[PDB]
């Protein structure tokens, strides 16, 4: 009478689609397991995005620049739709973008400095109808969402800064489904992300979220 | 642009200098705010669930 799960990354597919696995549980406490992965999944799994950016020759967001048939708050909401990937202990850092082309400026484009990743490679930022200069940063910050209510509106300090809001939780889509085996069951878990992390380090750093809120209970004492 | 009045208009006399200021802010939907799909339902925004 001992059963205990182990993790498996089986059936990949699909664009960033995956389908993970624990193969034995106790019959009875898969759907336990299923919703806990679920919710926790959805709701503090933590990134990193863009949150501030200063471009060349502007003041703010109601302008525009020359040569550019973007403008720049359409150019504001470009950015919030890059996919970054950050490194263990990096937590803040600067990027840096500067071109003088004459066609589609790609997110592929900023600068390759270390610790960076920049997944969303075919995403445009702006396109330059005319070849001429081109320049801006923006600060990428780890993160986890909290809500439209408790955000800091993160302060600015130079003359060009445009505040940028920013969705860190990489997770799109969750939803599991429970198998009986005899005695023993399989949870066969669907999750679908933007690429920035992989999927068996997602759900083992869900579930050691989710027991590390559950072992108060083990103690009934404050903590 | 300079066969204005010296200063862009009569002025109403009386009036020395005057300025105009221009602010603009987004406003994001909340608590409050008032939908209506276009069959004549409507209806006042009660709350705001998170997404799981």
């Amino acid at each position: 009478l001992e059963f205990v799960p182990n993790i498996q990354l089986k059936e990949d597919l699909g664009a960033f689609s995956y389908k993970v696995q624990l193969s034995p549980v106790e019959k009875g406490m898969a759907h336990i397991l299923g919703n806990s992965i679920r919710r926790v999944l959805l709701s503090s799994l933590s990134g990193a995005s863009i949150i501030k950016v200063n471009i060349a020759n502007v003041l703010h967001e109601y302008s525009t620049l020359e040569d550019v048939k973007e403008d720049v708050v359409e150019i504001v909401s470009n950015l919030k739709k890059v996919a970054i990937k950050l490194d263990t202990g990096i937590d803040r850092l600067d990027l840096e973008l500067s071109v003088n082309k004459s066609g589609v400026v790609s997110a592929g484009d900023f600068k390759t400095t270390q610790g960076v990743e920049i997944i969303n490679k075919d995403q445009p930022i702006a396109t330059l109808t005319n070849q001429r200069a081109f320049s801006l940063t923006a600060t990428v910050s780890v993160g986890r969402n909290v809500g439209i209510l408790s955000a800091i509106p993160t302060e600015l300090e130079r003359v060009g800064d445009i505040a940028v809001d920013a969705d860190f939780n990489p997770i799109k889509r969750v939803a599991f489904e429970v198998f009986d085996n005899g005695d023993s069951e399989t949870l066969e878990v669907f999750v679908k992300t933007n690429g920035t992390i992989e999927p068996l380090a997602a759900v083992t750093k869900a579930l050691e979220y989710f027991c590390e809120q559950i072992s108060v209970f083990v103690s009934l004492r404050v903590p | 642009k300079k066969k204005s009045i010296t200063q862009s208009n009569e002025l109403s006399p009386g009036v020395l200098k005057t300025v105009k200021v221009f602010v603009a802010i987004k406003k994001r939907i909340q608590p409050g705010d008032k939908m209506a799909g276009r069959h004549g339902n409507k209806g006042v925004v009660s709350r705001v669930l998170p997404v799981e």
